[PDB]
């Protein structure tokens, strides 16, 4: 029975996640930006193909304190005043929300994911094509737009959204996770990365890719930036 | 026979004769190389046949043979890759160690 | 045409003449006629094991 | 830093090379109909990427093609309209690149520059002259009347407008391919056809005879027999006269047969009970190849 | 042919005026419509005996 | 709930058969051969006409 709103400034809007560590396991939770539409007086999900498709009242945030300053704000979808919804009672996982729903009764704490936008891979990673191997136990994966300092390993989890030709002509779009077993052309920009699993048909395009926490790790231009969390709002029916 | 003709008449082949010399006569009074590929080779049996409107677009193998000579008038162009990264040698053959700065 | 939809009009009128058909008028697309508790109700809310 | 030397490493970069596509449907015909790695653009990426050594990741094209755009206001489809349909639906407005009326870039190049966003291409590769050639050849009741002038300045500084955003890459042009529109209107379910008559010519002297050429199309013309088909002037849907010339029947580079006045002079008294002059002839050519009628376009001038 | 669909817009208009006929107009499409709890609820989970 | 796989080699694959000593009698069970279907990534019987038609993934 909480809503809790708040401003925000990550490096990746989109991708930007929270973590929730139930009693069972550590769930993960995607944040998408709401931006406030003036004809419908209404906070809506930017995200017009992966989002929430849920529409919020403007008496769900309330700016007092000082706003953001709009240099030290990034700009997604051409809209830099957005703000970020967190509502307990629709905890969808998956990153196109797709996943099992979290129990909002017994949570333990709530972790935000901030990184810095040259984070795993890097921000300008994307996947070129994917096909399946003639051995019967994994595929190959072409990823692209990687700083020269990202390292790869085995064992990395990578979230991807892709779309493909189902075997019936019809075209489909799921999400879903791979493995890295190995890779090549470290310090080139390009990887050729070889995972474990099946595809379920021919490779169309990629719509999404996150490619974070690497377990090598790596050398990075040092910067300082300031994050910000401006005007949390919590209503709702739940104990305040 | 001097009385057969490969290519059937359509009312707009003269002006897309007129508007080809237009780009091939940008291109002699440019700067760099902007001749792409050539695609006058190509008969109506290159085209996918649409009910209702006609033979317009290039086929699925037609269309991929027009994409290797763009490929090829590129390299031309630029025979090596003009890129290269800071990092030269393996991720094994560089040590990661943090410092105090520059100075 | 030749005003075939005109007789029709006067026929039917003369006819049936001398009686009441008021059909009743009713709004279906009001909020009465619908259930109150949209997606946000705890209808929709996922039922625990 | 190396195991064999000091020096330090300590900065990033991506060496992504893009590629930028624009123009015309016939570009975007690479991307569309298809999946990998059967796509036209597929090729250009794999063949590439061999030839320098690098992954199959370090050419990476971008697609900002639009289908019936034009580079001018002239040829659009909708020159008033401004709302960018691309899909042709409602009010197909905009599709232009640029506006030399007003020198100020289109809705289409706007489109291009933002499929591109954040990416920075070093190449472009250009076509678009279909959309010009069809409204150049149909002026129509444009005021302002398509013109090779405005399309070669229109397409002259848009590629400048490109280069002012981004550096002076090299520009790659395909150039323009033929397209055939429909034969007969009331068969849209039929495709071209080896045999099919094609360039019917009408020609006559001062005396009143009539000749018709045409040149036949992926066959010898003197292998097959032809029928002329004469429709009657009144009612143009109703043939009127019609005989067959067999093959053989050519000259000067074209396929002619022989309609003199003691021909049409009787053919003419049905209609007419006077010898009238026939200024005026629609009719039709359909070759009789392997016992197959293939019919051509109308000729009505 | 012979705008014989264009006497029979004309004359249905005429022949039905003066009453309203106007229909809901219901979005079956939106999650109201559909059951919560996808691939993922509960629902699914195998039964264990 | 327990599923056994091994290799073995027996004199006649198609013929291996495996007794179970239940407290009644002793049942016998024959355990037919699988082969790993590459395409499919599943452990399929080889024996077509009188196999198991059971199928197993790779993990097994």
């Amino acid at each position: 029975g909480l809503i809790l709103a708040f401003r925000h400034n990550p490096d990746e809007p989109d991708k930007f996640t929270v973590t929730i560590q139930t009693p069972e396991k550590a769930y993960t939770y995607r944040l998408a930006p709401y931006g406030f539409n003036n004809k419908t007086r209404r906070w809506e999900c930017l995200d017009t193909k992966y989002g929430t498709k849920r529409t919020y009242q403007a008496d769900i945030f309330v700016a007092t304190d000082e706003d953001i300053p709009e240099s030290e704000m990034t700009e997604v979808y051409g809209t830099k005043d957005y703000i970020f919804i967190l509502d307990f009672a629709d905890l969808r996982t998956g990153v196109a929300f797709n996943g099992v729903t979290i129990n909002p009764r017994n949570i333990t704490m709530i972790s935000f994911d901030c990184t810095e936008a040259h984070h795993g891979l890097g921000k300008d990673a994307y996947i070129a094509a994917m096909y399946n191997n003639d051995d019967g136990a994994t595929f190959q994966m072409e990823i692209g737009g990687i700083h020269t300092n990202a390292a790869l390993a085995a064992g990395d989890k990578l979230q991807c959204i892709w779309r493909y030709l189902d075997v019936n002509g019809n075209a489909q779009a799921a999400e879903n996770e791979f493995e890295v077993v190995s890779y090549e052309g470290f310090g080139t920009s390009n990887f050729s990365v070889k995972c474990k699993g099946m595809l379920p048909g021919k490779f169309i395009g990629c719509d999404a890719f996150y490619g974070k926490y690497l377990q090598t790790d790596g050398p990075i231009k040092q910067v300082d930036s300031v994050k910000w969390f401006t005007n949390l709002t919590v209503s709702g029916s739940g104990r305040k | 026979n001097a009385a057969v003709v490969p290519m059937p008449y359509s009312p707009t082949t003269v002006p897309r004769e007129q508007i080809r010399e237009i780009q091939l006569q940008l291109i002699n009074e440019m700067t760099d190389v902007h001749m792409g590929a050539l695609t006058a080779q190509y008969m109506p049996d290159d085209f996918t046949f649409e009910p209702g409107i006609g033979q317009i677009h290039f086929n699925v193998e037609t269309s991929r043979k027009v994409c290797l000579d763009l490929a090829k008038s590129v390299l031309r162009l630029v025979p090596v890759y003009p890129l290269v990264s800071p990092v030269k040698k393996q991720h094994d053959d560089y040590w990661f160690v943090g410092r105090l700065g520059l100075d | 045409s030749c005003g075939a939809e005109l007789e029709a009009n006067a026929l039917l009128t003369a006819l049936v003449a001398g009686e009441d058909f008021t059909l009743p008028d009713i709004d279906m697309s009001g909020s009465e006629y619908d259930i109150p508790g949209g997606i946000n109700s705890p209808i929709y809310a996922e039922i625990e094991k | 830093q190396d195991k064999e030397t000091g020096e330090l490493i300590t900065e990033q970069t991506v060496l992504d090379y893009p590629i930028l596509f624009a123009g015309e449907s016939q570009v975007a015909i690479h991307f569309m109909s298809g999946a990998y790695p059967d796509r036209g653009y597929d090729v250009f990426q794999k063949y590439m990427t061999e030839t320098w050594g690098i992954n199959y990741a370090g050419v990476h094209p971008i697609n900002g093609t639009t289908g019936s755009t034009a580079v001018d206001r002239a040829c659009a489809v909708n020159p008033n309209s401004e709302v960018f349909d691309p899909t042709q639906s409602s009010g197909a407005g905009g599709l232009w690149w640029w506006d030399l009326e007003a020198d100020k870039p289109g809705p289409a190049l706007l489109h291009c520059v933002g499929q591109v966003g954040k990416l920075k291409p070093k190449a472009i590769i250009w076509g678009q002259g279909d959309q010009d050639a069809t409204a150049l050849a149909y002026p129509g009741d444009r005021n302002p009347a398509p013109s090779l002038t405005r399309t070669k300045q229109a397409t002259k500084k848009v590629f400048e407008y490109l280069r002012s955003l981004y550096g002076q890459i090299p520009i790659f042009i395909q150039e323009l391919s033929y397209a055939w529109g429909i034969t007969n209107t009331d068969a849209p379910n039929v495709p071209i056809r080896t045999g099919l008559p094609s360039f019917l010519a009408a020609r006559r002297n001062t005396w009143g005879d009539i000749e018709f050429r045409w040149k036949s199309y992926g066959l010898d013309p003197a292998l097959a027999q032809y029928r002329i088909e004469i429709y009657n002037p009144s009612n143009l849907n109703q043939i009127l006269h019609s005989f067959v010339v067999s093959g053989t029947q050519e000259a000067n580079g074209y396929v002619y047969a022989d309609f003199t006045v003691e021909d049409w002079i009787p053919v003419m008294m049905e209609a007419v009970g006077s010898p009238n002059p026939w200024e005026f002839m629609k009719w039709r050519v359909v070759c009789l190849y392997q016992e197959r009628e293939i019919p051509s376009a109308p000729w009505s001038d």
